[PDB]
């Protein structure tokens, strides 16, 4: 709807202007505020030779409903699958609550990669790997950035 | 059809000449299935509304004993006939004139025909009264005036032992058990349910379509004003009570209890 | 009776009733024009009016008595129901006030699902003009009185459909285009079941002035039969293929006035259906006789719609439209002369983009199974068509095999 | 084929896909689609591998059959009929599919089981032996896709 | 095309079922009145013999198609379906809302099924048109598909001698048999006889039953602010309608009369000068209802409706806040409940500094938009806090005052305590208002 | 086809019947007993050699489909 274009369409101007140095590239059509995209650059090892696309579709509901969140491009992280989906806390249905800022939960996303999470896994194999045998996990991680992720900028 | 048709077209000669040898082909082949049987009445009916020639009372007696359906309790039978008859149009006109014609006062057999005629439409609507229409087609007839004929003088009471004799046949359908409840007068109705307590035990749906056939036969009849009607009532109501706790509630069963209390509150009022 | 104002009482939920209505969302909104309309007709001036107003009042009285059978005989008592309601009571003042506001809430959107009944498609606009003559009024004042042949169900916020998916303010010239077409389709399923494929046509126009419907429109004299007919062709074709234009809707039109015309030369003289050549169920006849040869027409109008403009020469140096189903073939020489005409101008590319859209219909036509049977003139019309399309074709395979090759390196 | 109670919900190879772990197919005298292969592989993969699926069923069922009862969800009465009907129908796709006859596609299957033995080059490492993630599973089809297209790529001098 | 071929089969059964469920789009466009049990009561239920011999073919059509096809639709289908639908052979004597278009219980089945058929004859088309034709705007609606649209053709007729008549034999001299599939022309003949020539279906007039329309108040308030250009209310029109309107009675008749109107004035157009009265009296030609809610909207215009509306949606609270009733009625219990002695005085600290007339206007519109009474939990979680949602709210269409609640107000109001606030707060307006003057 | 819907199935309503009593008749008639070759390597493609092996015994109602040594020398 208008009334959600317009909340994000202050926003967007908001995180432009302001900067984040870690989330860049921002691309959104005019004609559908709903849907943007854009490049995570990681500042933490072992995931700081690439960048990831990830978008972002919020409901037309918005700040009733959470926006969600997939990625684009191939990560190694317990915490994402394989179709890119992630979990992140505070965008969950029932933690939720409007006053929440978009600048923060790109934050907040940015940390978890940084920092991964194993306890609450999207991928319990990964979980795993980093629980028993980090170095393997650690290996497997920069091979895989190498192997599929995109040019960081 | 067709060459009887051309038949007829081709036809001193008088036109009972026709009905003569027609009369006369019935009266012989009537006695091979006096004894030893529904495609023969099914042809004279096509015959003789294809004559437009009045039937005789007794030759009404011997085309009824021709269409009653005795030995086809089955409804895998009655399925087997219907695509000899599918069009259900013009089979149902030709059955619905013949109950108009045997409607004058000998009128006992042509109950038995219906079971014919209810098996080429819909099937039972299960609705509560005064919400689908009046009773022409609850009972299923559609083209009888019967109103003046549950409430008149009932001088000829010979339909109570022809009902007496047949019980079975009310196995063969649905909607027949309405049909001869919507047939027989009031001082001879509690009669009538006292007559049918094992297809109720067969069936313990039915007393809800005998609520129903009270509610439609009640305010067809004007004000009380006798003691006739009163003992009437009361024997009706009599036997309803004893149909009623009789056998459980395990007549209310398959949540059919909503409709009975409509239907009892309907007849309250 | 006169125990209440049933005017007034009607005229105060015309408003109520029509702010609950929805169209498609772009579909001609006519709530003010809708308002207008049923406050100009529901008035005892007219005896136009005054008998639109004994009739809606008794299907108010139909609907109501087969909605009050759901009542629980505590909810019909709406008196003591509505005096035992302290909240409406004490919103709406006085106890008389209340309850007219309660039958003003119970007739109201039953007054909006009747007008969303009627009003299918713009059906009430033919009241609304001025200078229509009386089979117009004549035959909506049969429709509208009568209950089995139409049928109000009932529901709350109210959605009336449009069937016509129409322009701006169409209001369909048969005064109920959709209730018509969908029971003769009806007979038409009962007519092509009942008997064979020899005496369809006299058993489906027979079968259809057996119904109390045909005996009312044949009472009408020859004039106003054939403008009815005109009509129900042009608003038929809007209702069975969806058209973008207003003269390409002309030339179908003509077309199915070839088509009916074509279908009645077929049969020699039986002159007892033929005492209704300017009847309804031709219309339906010629449909199932010849509906590839239309939408074949359609879709060949549809694909390329510079077409129509040599079309909009057609019929003024031929004169078409009088014997034969003829303008799916002028058509076919309309666009091959198109394509004559030039060679070479726009592009290869752009060509073959249109002769393989074009292919198949055009290929379809000059087919034997197309062409049953017809006149010789269709057929030498046919034959110039093949051999126009075999030099056409025969280019085209020409230019996208050595042509666009040689383009390409 | 030797240890069906140690499948006990096992994600099973070439079943349908968006979870629904088991065996989530009807009777094989259905009317349905001739069953279109998956999200990425060969009609001939897909079959062979539906094929060797359905004989290693029978092989834990004949052993066990309430492990495989617990195994394939819908039916209660017996396994070796039903998977008797699938490698049927089975065999009767590949031979309408490949243009032999009967006992040459018959050769076929047991050329391409036996050629499975000789194959000793060990690269499929990296996935769990149980089937008990859709992501080793899907490594073990792509592996598994390259050795099959490594045997029939090179069948016609044979 | 051979990847998806035995489906691509049944697309020429597309128009005999989407004539079945324009049919019963046409004959069941009701809600909770269908009483039949299973599908052969159903068509043993209709008296003209051919009319139900053509619904037992197309319904048989669809039962075929039904059970060839219900594998995919679980798994490649976009219309997400539950499994207990899908994994029987369907039957006469199967259930009746399986074959009634619905979009929401057991009626998924018609709507996937169509769905899927219309989106894979997409896909073909767009694949025909993505690889050499690059472009094509032929797009033909699904209310008058006929035969010829869709991609139909059989495998014994139409297949079979097209393939064995482009297999090449091959004899050189030394001896041998090839036999070539020359794939190129076999693309010439498949592409110009089946599946080139045919639109690309487009999503519009799918036959569809609804369930329930929009009653949420805000299609009706989007569509006003689309069509005009809607201001606020003047400060003497404040006096205006609060002078004319104290008792309850005229209240709500003008409320009635303006939520009619606005109704009207949502889905349509209306001339943004134009005093109020002239579109009631002579545009929908309302009669004399009352003098005393005429000379009420006798300083008002149609540019100010919503603004309108909700100041006689709160008066009328207010009212019966005044009255001493019960003010609600509607809303959920889990939203009725006290504020704590912290939380009020907290909440008093607040309202000693405050805008009371938007505030609680605000407020009032919010409860009676958003805390309609069953399903609000849904968006609407009663452990949030108002502060937050209220900002939410209004930061979404309003320029109204918004630093005042965003620096003073509590953090901690916690929303489920939502009615309680506007009591406290109406009845502070109404101690002002009443005690003062 | 027909004698491979044979053995799967029942008989084949009395005019097929008749196709492969002609086809015997034919197959009786000629010498050019290459054709019978043909027919059973065709019945060998279609089911497999263990079918005409079934075929091959002793008072089966399809025996004329085999030349006259296969089965006097066969044990």
């Amino acid at each position: 709807s208008m009334a959600a274009s317009r909340r994000l369409m202050k926003e967007l101007e908001e995180i432009r202007k302001s900067g984040m140095k870690n989330f860049r590239n921002i691309q959104v059509d005019e004609a559908n505020l709903l849907t943007w995209q854009g490049l995570i650059v990681p500042d933490n090892p072992p995931y700081d030779k690439g960048a990831f696309r990830i978008e972002i579709n919020f409901p037309a509901e918005y700040p009733f409903k959470p926006p969600k969140i997939t990625f684009k491009t191939k990560i190694y992280h317990p915490n994402i699958d394989e179709k890119g989906q992630v979990c992140l806390p505070v965008i969950s249905a029932e933690n939720w609550k409007p006053a929440t800022k978009t600048d923060q939960v790109i934050q907040s996303l940015i940390a978890l990669v940084n920092d991964p999470q194993p306890e609450h896994p999207l991928r319990a194999d990964l979980a795993e790997e980093y629980s028993k045998d980090r170095k393997k996990f650690s290996k497997n991680a920069e091979e895989f950035t190498k192997k599929y992720g995109e040019k960081r900028p | 059809m067709t060459q009887f048709l051309q038949f007829y077209s081709v036809v001193q000669y008088e036109e009972k000449e026709v009905w003569t040898n027609l009369w006369e082909h019935v009266k012989k082949q009537m006695a091979p299935f006096l004894e030893g049987k529904l495609t023969l009445g099914l042809s004279i009916l096509f015959m003789v509304e294809a004559a437009e020639f009045t039937v005789p009372k007794k030759d009404l007696d011997s085309l009824c004993y021709l269409l009653i359906p005795s030995a086809g309790s089955p409804e895998a039978l009655h399925s087997d006939l219907s695509p000899v008859l599918r069009i259900r149009q013009r089979w149902r006109i030709y059955l619905t004139n013949l109950c108009l014609r045997c409607i004058d006062e000998r009128c006992d057999r042509w109950l038995g025909i219906l079971p014919l005629l209810h098996t080429c439409m819909q099937k039972s609507p299960p609705k509560k009264n005064s919400k689908s229409q009046p009773e022409d087609t609850w009972a299923g007839l559609e083209g009888i005036s019967f109103s003046e004929f549950r409430d008149k003088a009932p001088t000829r009471s010979q339909p109570l032992q022809f009902m007496q004799s047949k019980m079975a046949l009310l196995r063969v359908d649905e909607y027949l058990f309405r049909s001869w409840l919507s047939v027989v007068p009031l001082e001879s109705l509690s009669s009538y349910l006292e007559n049918s307590i094992d297809y109720l035990s067969d069936v313990p749906v039915r007393v809800l379509d005998c609520l129903q056939g009270i509610s439609y036969r009640l305010p067809g009849l004007r004000k009380i004003s006798n003691q006739n009607m009163k003992k009437d009532v009361e024997n009706v109501f009599k036997m309803l009570m004893h149909l009623v706790d009789i056998y459980q509630h395990r007549i209310f069963g398959e949540n059919l209890l909503q409709i009975y209390l409509t239907e009892c509150l309907t007849l309250h009022e | 009776s006169q125990f209440l104002d049933t005017t007034r009482l009607v005229q105060s939920c015309v408003q109520g009733a029509v702010g609950m209505l929805r169209d498609q969302n772009e579909s001609c909104a006519r709530n003010m024009r809708r308002v207008t309309i049923l406050l100009d007709l529901l008035n005892e001036d007219n005896t136009r009016n005054a008998s639109f107003l004994r009739e809606s009042k008794m299907r108010l009285h139909v609907l109501l008595n087969k909605q009050e059978e759901n009542q629980v005989r505590s909810l019909k008592e709406w008196v003591t129901r509505e005096a035992a309601n302290q909240d409406a009571l004490q919103e709406a003042g006085t106890f008389r006030h209340t309850l007219w506001k309660r039958v003003q809430d119970v007739v109201t959107p039953i007054l909006a699902s009747m007008i969303a009944h009627i009003d299918r498609d713009g059906n009430l606009e033919l009241l609304a003009q001025p200078d229509s003559p009386a089979w117009v009024q004549d035959l909506w004042m049969f429709i509208y009185s009568d209950i089995k042949f139409l049928n109000i169900s009932l529901v709350s916020f109210i959605l009336v459909q449009s069937h016509m998916n129409l322009l701006k303010d169409a209001y369909n010239a048969v005064p109920f285009s959709w209730r018509i077409r969908d029971y003769l389709e009806e007979l038409w399923v009962q007519a092509q079941y009942i008997t064979d494929t020899e005496g369809l046509s006299k058993k489906f126009v027979e079968i259809f002035q057996k119904t109390p419907l045909g005996v009312f429109l044949a009472q009408f004299p020859v004039a106003q039969q054939q403008k009815l007919l005109q009509s129900y062709l042009k608003d038929f074709l809007l209702l069975t293929m969806k058209v973008s234009s207003r003269e390409e809707l002309m030339f179908l039109q003509m077309a199915l006035w070839s088509c009916l015309r074509e279908l009645q030369e077929a049969s020699g003289t039986p002159d007892e259906t033929y005492k209704f050549p300017l009847s309804l169920p031709w219309v339906h006849l010629a449909f199932q006789h010849f509906r590839t040869r239309l939408q074949n027409f359609s879709r060949i109008l549809t694909i390329h719609p510079q077409v129509l403009s040599s079309l909009s020469q057609a019929a003024e140096k031929h004169s078409l439209a009088g014997c034969e189903m003829t303008l799916d073939a002028f058509a076919a020489m309309a666009c091959a002369e198109m394509l004559k005409g030039d060679l070479l101008k726009p592009s290869p590319k752009a060509w073959l983009q249109l002769v393989k859209n074009l292919s198949t219909p055009l290929e379809l036509v000059c087919s034997e199974g197309y062409l049953c049977d017809s006149g010789s003139m269709t057929r030498s019309v046919i034959q110039e068509v093949r051999a126009l399309w075999n030099r056409i074709f025969s280019i085209a395979l020409f230019v996208e095999h050595v042509l666009l090759g040689t383009e390409s390196h | 084929a030797f240890y069906p109670v140690n499948m006990a919900n096992a994600f099973l190879p070439t079943m349908p896909e968006d979870t629904q772990t088991g065996h989530v197919l009807g009777s094989p005298q259905s009317s349905g689609v001739a069953e279109v292969s998956d999200r990425g592989q060969s009609p001939v993969v897909f079959i062979l591998t539906r094929l060797l699926t359905h004989l290693a069923m029978l092989v834990g069922a004949t052993h066990n059959p309430q492990a495989l009862t617990v195994i394939i969800k819908p039916w209660v009465q017996d396994p070796q009929g039903f998977l008797q009907q699938h490698i049927q129908r089975d065999l009767e796709q590949l031979t309408k599919m490949l243009g032999r006859s009967a006992d040459e596609t018959i050769h076929v299957v047991h050329l391409i089981l036996s050629s499975l033995l000789r194959v000793q080059s060990h690269g499929v490492l990296n996935f769990n032996a149980e089937l008990s993630t859709k992501g080793c599973r899907n490594n073990w089809e792509k592996h598994f896709e390259t050795l099959l297209l490594r045997e029939l790529k090179h069948l016609d001098k044979n | 095309f051979l990847q998806k071929e035995a489906e691509l089969r049944l697309v020429k059964f597309l128009p005999e079922i989407l004539a079945l469920q324009r049919d019963l789009v046409k004959q069941f466009q009701n809600v909770s009145r269908v009483e039949y049990s299973s599908i052969r009561g159903f068509i043993h239920s209709h008296s003209s013999d051919g009319l139900r011999k053509l619904l037992h073919d197309r319904i048989t059509i669809f039962l075929s198609t039904w059970n060839a096809l219900r594998r995919s639709l679980e798994t490649n289908g976009e219309i997400k379906l539950p499994k207990d639908y899908c994994c029987s052979d369907l039957d006469l004597d199967a259930e009746f809302e399986v074959i009634l278009p619905r979009r929401q219980g057991l009626g998924l089945c018609g709507t996937a099924l169509v769905s899927y058929l219309i989106s894979l004859h997409n896909n073909m088309v767009y694949t025909v048109q993505k690889f050499s034709n690059e472009d094509n705007s032929y797009s033909v609606d699904i209310s008058e598909v006929a035969d010829l649209h869709v991609i139909s053709y059989e495998v014994e007729r139409d297949l079979n001698p097209l393939i064995l008549s482009n297999c090449q034999y091959q004899v050189q001299q030394g001896g041998e048999t090839s036999q070539e599939f020359d794939l190129e022309k076999i693309q010439r003949q498949i592409s110009s006889r089946f599946l080139q020539g045919k639109p690309r279906l487009t999503l519009k007039g799918i036959p569809t039953l609804v369930y329930r329309r929009d009653w949420n108040y805000e299609h009706l308030f989007m569509d006003i602010k689309n069509k005009m250009a809607q201001s606020s209310l003047p400060n003497l029109a404040i006096s205006t309608i609060s002078g004319q309107l104290q008792s309850y009675s005229d209240a709500c008749e003008a409320l009635s009369i303006i939520e009619i109107t606005l109704g009207f004035l949502s889905t349509a157009g209306g001339d943004p000068g134009m005093d109020l009265n002239v579109y009631i009296e002579e545009v929908l030609r309302m009669c004399d209802q009352t003098a005393q809610v005429l000379k009420a909207f006798s300083r008002c215009q149609l540019r100010h409706i919503i603004a309108l509306w909700q100041f006689l949606s709160a008066h009328k609270s207010e009212q019966r806040l005044r009255l001493n009733k019960e003010l609600f009625r509607e809303i959920d219990v889990q939203y009725k409940e006290e504020l704590s002695t912290q939380h009020q005085r907290l909440l008093g600290t607040f309202l000693n500094e405050a805008g009371l007339d938007a505030f609680l206007l605000e407020l009032h519109e919010m409860i009676v938009l958003k805390l309609k009474g069953p399903r609000a939990a849904n968006s609407f979680n009663p452990n949030w806090s108002l502060k937050d949602t209220l900002v939410s709210y209004m930061e979404t269409k309003d320029s109204d005052i918004l630093s005042e609640v965003e620096s003073q107000f509590p953090e901690e109001i916690l929303m489920s305590s939502c009615i309680s606030v506007w009591k406290i707060a109406a009845t502070r307006k109404w101690d002002r208002q009443s005690r003062g003057g | 086809d027909f004698l491979s819907e044979l053995q799967e199935g029942s008989e084949l309503a009395e005019d097929k019947r008749r196709f492969l009593k002609h086809v015997e008749e034919f197959c009786t008639r000629v010498n050019n007993d290459w054709h019978r070759v043909y027919l059973v390597r065709k019945l060998s493609s279609q089911r497999g050699m263990e079918f005409v092996q079934s075929f091959s015994k002793q008072g089966h109602p399809c025996q004329w489909v085999f030349p006259r040594k296969v089965i006097a020398q066969q044990k």
